[PDB]
RNA sequence: UGAACUAUGCCUGGGCAGGGCGAAGCCAGGGGAAACUCUGGUGGAGGCCCGCCGCGGUCCUGACGUGCAAAUCGGUCGUCC
RNA sequence: CGCUCGACCGAAAGGGAGUCGGGUCCAGAUCCCCGAGCCCGGAGCGGCGGAGACGGGCGCCGCGAGGCGCCCAGUGCGGUGACGCAAACGAACCCGGAGAUGCCGGCGGGUGCCCCGGGAAAGAGUUCUCUUUUCUUUGUGAAGGGCAGGGCGCCCUGGAACGGGUUCGCCCCGAGAGAGGGGCCCGCGCCCUGGAAAGCGCCGCGCUUCUGGCGGCGUCCGGUGAGCUCUCGUCGGCCCUUGAAAAUCCGGGGGAGAAGGUGUAAAUCUCGCGCCGGGCCGUACCCAUAUCCGCAGCAGGUCUCCAAGGUGAACAGCCUCUGGCGUGUUGGAACAAGGCAGAGUAAGGGAAGUCGGCAAGUCAGAUCCGUAACUUCGGGAUAAGGAUUGGCUCUAAGGGCU
RNA sequence: UAGCAGCCAGCUUAGAACUGUCGCGGACCAGGGGAAUCCGACUGUU
């Protein structure tokens, strides 16, 4: 139901920043077969300072998340620098090797 | 094999203890007469039956 | 998949070396030798080929473990007859005894 | 797989064994046999035909009818 | 092993000349009380709480107890 | 002195995919005045058929022929309840 | 007291009571360590508990709960029954059961494996584009208690033709079906004790020969299948083939005997538990293109168990995962002749080659059609002779449950 | 009452359109056939 992300170390070190992985989700997060509107209003995004947060009403599997946690990450070419790791249950945290 | 008799396995001890190399200090002793054992036997070569 | 094998001297699939299949605690699939199954035992008649019922099926040198109650019935011919084949002895004594006064 | 539960990649020129072999005949008469006698006998449980019109109706399903 | 049901039988078997020794593994839902005999090990499945302490001090003096946590 | 090879017999164990033709028995529907017949389905018989492992060893008179081997190798081939 | 008694040897695949889970080694392991059991043997006290033990009939003390005398019982009890209860005396002798029965086929129950569905959880892989994606891991021993499930010519009531019940096939019924209600057997399946403390998976911290330790979280929810094996049942088929003995164990018949005289005794198929013991021998490893035999690290020979994904009828062939390996007593550089092999390919002709269609070439699966002479009527027969076959998008038919 | 509604589940068969170079058991797997004569009946064995 509510998942939160984790990513207070790679935006201390000056690599990514928030801001930018937010809107990454609402335009590749899949609802119904469709990325578009996130479904509606079902599926709604939170962005805190450097922690954000997705509810929904559906399932919403939390590995779907890192699914594009770890897509985010290859695609701004620092796969090989980063870790997403479950560290509490709901939760998803980046770490390095 | 695995299931050996006492009678077998007394044999084959035997025969294990007198493989053995001569030792050396019967090569000093004999001033290099006797150098090697002239029985010595090889699971290969030689078969004790 | 696993390929297990014996656990035992014994490689053949004889009539004593059966096995099955049984899943540890230590989340495998290992052999588990069972006993060969038992057998109720018959009437004495020769006649019924059901076997008897109320008694345990297991091996031979199991029934000196077991408790007498639960090798045979309360009935007369119990554990060594069936019930059908008690009351026809029952009724062929008491008429044949009754011919034999008749002829006297 | 998917594409075979369609049809596909399932035509004459990719067959290979006998039509018993892919199918066997006679567990297609088991299926089907199982099929009617299970019907029957609800029919007459719930009192849809009596035991007399059952039991002509079960040896005419016996029989390829 | 055996699972007693009854308190009371659970003491009578504690007292007995061949108890060695008695466990208590505290789980999530319940608590059991193994105690150890000579041929099998007995274990009461105590699904209450405040009864657990109740019985753990009702346990009889010179039984060696080991709290499994 | 030998049946550790092989020949035959005995005791006690083990083993032999997947398919094909498809016999008795049975069910149903048609023909008959009876004798009895016809169609479909079922059934799964056999020193039965194609065929893997197995077990054999046809042909090439192939390879090899001071060989891998004092008898073996390859394709092909016989049989496989 | 003894005829079946004629010593004894003879199976590391036959018979044969009882051990399983986790961990550990440079090599050991159902044997060691930890945990949980089990079997056999042993007991004038065999150490306790329970069973055997249920009390009645006459008078009084008595307006009472109970107490006084005599006499008589009591080697268990319930159910119409199948049979059930923790036990529930019993010799000689007899009878019976288990040990202890072939091959083949069909079907059903259960495990294992495979497969499918969670837009399931934990890591990993891929991302140039797409991919809520791809891959890996998701657990319970023996023994006991309970319950599903399967089987039963097992019992009671009752009575059948308009015969009915029923299987894939059969088979069943007045010597008693169908239906209703019960009993017993097998339960290796599920829940629980064992038992999560342990085992795996992931994460964090401490540490670098005490260090080689401590913590956190998870170990989930379902589906079916002409699927493949194993196993337990059940119904058959075949034989001018009938498909082992014995140790050992048990039940019954039998009522010889033993037990005490009013609360116990004899006796107890542990009947709840406790106590003691289990000696001797084998145990490493190879088990085969280098640990066996063939003079050898010999292309030979040598008995078995386990066995995945895709294509397909397949345990065929080809490819892949787990696992294993370096191409099988050597490397490098050339690509002459001549060999062995790839069953290499070929213009036009098509057996003119040759002792001879030797050699290999055509044919080949499957579906739909169509199949003679002859015959022992079974066959011949895949006779012969034709057509179709990919991919893609649809349509139609064949089920279960409430 | 010439049965309907909801839900679930696979695996096969038949027909049709379209389409590629008339190619489609595309590798693999995998009977050449017919007319007669001699001998032995056949399976088996050496
Ligand atoms: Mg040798
Ligand atoms: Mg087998
Ligand atoms: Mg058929
Ligand atoms: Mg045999
Ligand atoms: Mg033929
Ligand atoms: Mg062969
Ligand atoms: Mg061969
Ligand atoms: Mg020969
Ligand atoms: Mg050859
Ligand atoms: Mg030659
Ligand atoms: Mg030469
Ligand atoms: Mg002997
Ligand atoms: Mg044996
Ligand atoms: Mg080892
Ligand atoms: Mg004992
Ligand atoms: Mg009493
Ligand atoms: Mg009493
Ligand atoms: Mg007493
Ligand atoms: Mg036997
Ligand atoms: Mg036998
Ligand atoms: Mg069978
Ligand atoms: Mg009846
Ligand atoms: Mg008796
Ligand atoms: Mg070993
Ligand atoms: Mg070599
Ligand atoms: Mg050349
Ligand atoms: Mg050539
Ligand atoms: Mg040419
Ligand atoms: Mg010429
Ligand atoms: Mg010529
Ligand atoms: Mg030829
Ligand atoms: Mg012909
Ligand atoms: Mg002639
Ligand atoms: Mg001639
Ligand atoms: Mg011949
Ligand atoms: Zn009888």
């Amino acid at each position: 139901l509510k998942f939160t992300l984790d990513c207070t170390h790679p935006v201390e070190d000056g690599i990514m920043d928030a801001a930018n992985f937010e809107q990454f989700l609402q335009e590749r997060i899949k609802v119904n077969g469709k990325a578009g509107n996130l479904g509606g209003g079902v599926v709604s995004i939170e962005r805190s300072k450097s922690k954000i947060t997705v509810t929904s009403e559906v399932p919403f599997s939390k590995r779907y998340l890192k699914y594009l946690t770890k897509k985010y990450l290859k695609k701004n070419n620092l796969r090989d620098w980063l870790r997403v790791v479950a560290n509490t249950k709901e939760s998803y945290e980046l770490r390095y090797f | 094999a695995s299931h050996k008799t006492f009678r077998i396995k007394r044999f084959l001890a035997k025969k294990q203890k007198q493989n053995r190399p001569i030792p050396q200090w019967i090569r000093m002793k004999t001033g290099n007469k006797i150098r090697y054992n002239s029985k010595r036997r090889h699971w290969r070569r030689t078969k004790l039956g | 998949v696993q390929r297990l094998t014996y656990r035992r001297r014994l490689s053949y699939n004889t009539a004593s070396n059966k096995t099955r299949l049984s899943r540890t605690p230590g989340n495998r699939i290992v052999y588990l030798y069972t006993k060969k199954t038992g057998k109720s035992p018959k009437s004495a008649c020769g006649i019924c080929p059901g076997r008897l019922r109320g008694i345990r099926a297991v091996r031979p040198q199991v029934l000196m473990r077991l408790s007498k109650t639960k090798k045979h019935v309360s009935r007369a011919y119990g554990g060594s007859m069936c019930a059908k084949c008690v009351r026809d002895r029952i009724k062929r004594a008491f008429l044949i005894e009754e011919q034999k006064i008749v002829v006297k | 797989t998917l594409a075979r539960r369609k049809g596909r990649h399932m035509g004459v020129g990719k067959r290979k064994g006998t039509a018993n072999a892919r199918m066997p005949e006679k567990l297609c008469w088991m299926r089907r046999m199982r099929i009617l006698r299970r019907l029957l006998r609800r029919y007459r449980e719930a009192k849809k035909i009596d035991r007399h019109m059952y039991h002509s109706l079960y040896l005419r399903a016996k029989g390829n009818v | 092993p055996r699972k007693i049901e009854e308190i009371k039988d659970f003491l009578l078997t504690a007292r007995r000349k061949d108890a060695k020794s008695v466990k208590i593994k505290k789980n999530k839902d319940n608590v059991k009380f193994k105690v150890r005999c000579s041929r099998y090990l007995y274990t009461l499945v105590i699904t209450d709480k405040e009864k657990a302490e109740k019985l753990k001090q009702s346990l009889p003096p010179g039984l060696a107890v080991k709290e499994l946590k």
